[PDB]
């Protein structure tokens, strides 16, 4: 067990209005093969100026995978009122490959907010939350969601500065708008940009301290952190598990103009996650100071066998998915981008 | 009688050694490019037919 | 560089020759292969592909 800090010494932890309705939406972002999506570059080795079949986990060409969406919260002038999230903490998924996800593709451009729909705005890069496991039940009012009795979490903190990754058995905490307690509708985290998001100072402990408003942290074990640096450039981030434990890979430290997806970390997390689900995240700003974060796509892995073409200086730059159709197949089979 | 061609014959090398089955497919496709040999061949002899 | 030796690079091992060149792939992942899994190139902690 390892110390990761104090318990939260507020009781009734905030108040979160689920409305489903605002966050769905349409943004097809379709894993494009033609200019390499989600490639998880071989994690041995390297090639120069090459074109070789491969077989490792790609997702799907063509596929739309699930968006997610985060919002600003309720707010009257001056005073941010509760939280607005949807209910992806209900939603539990399957794992059972690992998966991808495209952060920030929609950046720089000029998009809405979610809980005022006619308000444009500048979009934002956001990172996402998860929550991933190895048995999931009910919560109190048999509400579905609920982590047993090890789950590893990855959570953002510091105004997307840094990453934090832990085991952190998770104990719902009993009080109003808890999940233990009463009136409780999900969980979710938050930050508040007018004191946390500081030029001087970003409070790297603000979404934990959110998390733990409805959990305990118990138990714990290692509790890492990892450092980004601020930009607002498309990035991917990819996650799956062998015997070695989790791993984690992201295109930041290696490919930041690219994409290539490399092993960043390695977490002793040996149990066979089969669950995972997103974390709500929403942002107490000012009704008059609101911006547009991003939705971010999450992908599945499969054990297929791809075509990747390797440049000079070692980058996979397109691939063909060799399952997608008959040309795909015909090119996969003669090993060449060009059939006579 | 002079002979001046045989029989055009093209295999489904997939379908021929597994027939089908999703268990099989896995189990070939760690076999990589003997398919595609067979099938390569058979397209250059009907092309030079 | 020049002189056939016997190398153990992080736990790979074998026998060649070692030169200096312009460097190619990408440096993070040191060992540098070719299409029919051969080491034909190697990053090394002094600086030097």
């Amino acid at each position: 067990t390892v110390d990761v800090g104090p318990d939260s010494v507020k009781s009734a932890c905030i108040e979160v209005d689920i409305q489903q309705t605002f966050f769905d939406k349409t943004w097809p972002r379709p894993i494009d093969v033609s200019k390499a999506d989600g490639i998880i570059y071989p994690q041995g080795r390297t090639y120069s100026n090459i074109t070789i079949t491969y077989q490792g986990l790609f997702p799907y060409q063509g596929d739309h995978g699930d968006m997610y969406v985060y919002s600003a919260g309720h707010a009257t002038g001056t005073t941010p009122q509760k939280l607005f999230v949807a209910n992806y903490s209900q939603d539990v998924k399957q794992f059972a490959n690992g998966f991808v996800v495209r952060i920030g593709a929609a950046a720089n451009s000029t998009g809405t907010v979610i809980i005022s729909p006619s308000t444009s705005a500048t979009i934002r890069k956001i990172y996402p939350a998860f929550m991933l496991g190895s048995s999931v039940g009910n919560f109190s009012d048999g509400k579905m969601g609920r982590f047993f009795n090890h789950t590893l979490v990855l959570l953002p903190d510091g105004c997307g500065t840094l990453l934090r990754a832990f085991y952190c058995i998770l104990e719902p905490r009993s009080g109003n708008h808890c999940p233990a307690g009463n009136s409780y509708t999900s969980f979710a985290t938050y930050h508040t940009p007018a004191t946390d998001c500081s030029d001087g100072n970003y409070n790297r402990n603000a979404s934990l301290n959110s998390f733990k408003e409805y959990f305990n942290l118990r138990n714990c074990t290692f509790m890492y952190t990892y450092n980004i640096t601020e930009d607002e450039i498309l990035e991917w981030f990819g996650i799956t598990q062998t015997a070695q434990g989790v791993h984690l890979f992201s295109s930041r430290y290696v490919d930041l103009y690219g994409g290539n997806m490399f092993q960043f970390a390695t977490l002793p997390v040996y149990d066979t996650i089969k669950y995972y689900s997103i974390i709500p995240h929403s942002i107490r700003s000012i009704q008059s100071d609101r911006k547009a974060w991003a939705a971010f796509y999450v992908y599945k892995l499969q054990p297929l066998t791809f075509l990747l073409d390797f440049s000079v200086d070692g980058y996979i730059r397109r691939a063909i998915d060799c399952g997608f159709n008959d040309l795909s197949q015909l090119h996969c089979s003669y090993e060449s981008f060009d059939v006579e | 009688y002079i002979q001046t061609t045989i029989q055009k014959v093209t295999v489904d090398c997939k379908q021929y050694v597994c027939n089908g089955f999703q268990k099989c497919e896995q189990l070939l496709r760690e076999y990589g490019q003997f398919c595609s040999k067979i099938n390569q061949a058979l397209h250059g002899a009907n092309l030079r037919q | 560089l020049g002189n056939c030796v016997e190398y153990s690079l992080y736990g790979v091992s074998g026998r060649g020759v070692f030169q200096n060149c312009t460097a190619v792939g990408v440096r993070q992942q040191r060992f540098v292969y070719d299409a029919y899994q051969n080491l034909v190139g190697y990053y090394s902690d002094d600086g030097n592909y």
